């Protein structure tokens, strides 16, 4: 029933650099008994290190733990793409065993834009009597961005459903879908739709639309 | 050449009890270490339920006692997992483990929805570019699957054959519903000579459709 508490939750760092996640108990606990799990998207954690500072089967060198009492903490030399993931610690030094929140690491990158697309409802959706309006916002970093719908140059914030990837493992970058559901019923009602997205890689925001008019 | 693979019925509605099936092959139950199960909540959470010892004994986290029941069949070599009365806390993905040292040795995970909502197939809709309006050098299709539930859903383009330049998201759950996207880039040359399919595939619902993108 030992809390493990986990820090940082999140972050981003620069390859190259040198990392230090953290684990506080809160209470004591044995050395032997605190292990180290990195876990990657769609996968199953793996251990990474086991009782505070030995490293696990198939681990790089560059990996290091070390810590007692009640502060362990995972310490990376030189960030690399691949040890972009979430690692947890783990307690089985008291009944029950507990793990930690985890901390997610982020791979910094180069800065870039994103390739956007729009595209306008099919004819099957429509048949259904409703509309869904699909915009994808591809390749891109930082993470954070902005995303307005205008109808007929009016902003429309309701029915927005968005959804991102995870930093992708080949360029680090991240992928955004942006989906705006109306009524057959609406759509009829407008003759313009832009999805236009706000990010750092410029001053202007990067903007695609259609007329349901040109069709 | 230890292998576990966890099993079950990935919805299940509330009060109701839960059976998963670890089936562990390549060593026996019986030869040594602790059988855990472990699961993680949406959101990333870990949590220990328990285990079952090589020697048949138990140990559960004191949270989960009461509904909590381990236990294995030697002959089939495999242990089991029993929860009953699951509320909707419950839903996640189930995990079952092994592994000391510098190893250890895990399932590839089983979800688990816990939900009075009612199964519900796929829509599955084209998503070919505007009309006139996109020559580039790369062009972009999409595939919108929505109104599914419970979560898992399958989709490829063109059963495998794409998998570069291909984007599939997270599915979203919207008023006990589930909305889910994948878009594909290809060099405009190759659409819509080259047929470009969307393969989805619900097995909740055992359902099966396939849509090419078809220009506008």
């Amino acid at each position: 029933d030992i809390v493990l508490t986990q820090s940082p939750t999140i972050m981003s760092v620069s390859p190259g650099e040198k990392v230090t996640l953290t684990c506080s108990a809160s209470s004591s606990v044995s050395s032997n008994y605190v292990y180290w799990y990195q876990q990657k998207p769609g996968s199953s954690p793996k251990v990474w290190i086991y009782s505070t500072s030995n490293l696990a089967s198939g681990v790089p060198a560059r990996f290091s733990g070390s810590g007692s009492g009640t502060s362990y903490s995972l310490t990376i030399s030189s960030m690399e793409a691949e040890d972009a993931a979430s690692y947890f610690c783990l307690q089985w030094s008291s009944f029950p065993y507990t793990f930690g929140g985890g901390t997610k690491l982020e791979l910094k990158r180069a800065d870039v834009a994103p390739t956007v697309s729009i595209f306008p409802p099919s004819s099957e959706q429509l048949t259904s009597g409703g509309a869904s309006v699909v915009c994808f916002l591809n390749n891109f970093y930082p993470k954070d961005i902005n995303v307005k719908w205008k109808i007929d140059g009016s902003e429309r914030q309701n029915g927005v459903l968005n959804s991102w990837t995870d930093q992708d493992s080949k360029d680090s970058t991240y992928s955004m879908s942006s989906t705006l559901t109306l009524t057959k019923d609406e759509y009829e009602r407008h003759n313009s739709y832009t999805c236009e997205a706000t990010h750092k890689t410029s001053t202007s925001p990067i903007v695609k639309s259609f007329n349901r008019n040109e069709c | 050449d230890v292998q576990l693979q966890e099993s079950g019925p990935g919805l299940v509605k509330p009060s109701q009890s839960l059976s998963l099936t670890c089936t562990v092959t390549g060593y026996s139950i019986t030869s040594g270490y602790a059988w855990n199960w472990i699961r993680q909540f949406p959101g990333n959470k870990l949590e220990w339920m328990g285990y079952i010892r090589y020697s048949g004994d138990t140990r559960y986290n004191p949270s989960l006692k009461s509904r909590i029941s381990i236990t294995r069949d030697t002959s089939k070599n495999q242990f089991f997992l029993q929860l009953n009365s699951v509320t909707t806390e419950d839903t996640a993905t189930y995990y079952c483990a092994i592994g000391y040292g510098n190893s250890d040795y895990w399932g590839q995970g089983t979800l688990v929805t816990v939900s009075a909502a009612k199964t519900t197939p796929p829509s599955v809709y084209p998503l070919a570019p505007g009309c006139g309006d996109t020559t580039g050098s790369s062009v972009t299709l999409g595939c919108l699957v929505k109104g599914y539930f419970p979560e898992s859903v399958t989709v490829t383009w063109n059963s495998g054959s794409l998998s570069s330049s291909v984007h599939a998201f997270p599915a979203l759950l919207q008023s006990g519903l589930y909305t889910m996207s994948s878009s594909v880039t290809v060099p405009s040359s190759t659409w819509p000579s080259q047929t470009v399919t969307c393969s989805v595939a619900h097995p909740a619902s055992s359902t099966t459709v396939d849509k090419k993108l078809e220009p506008k």
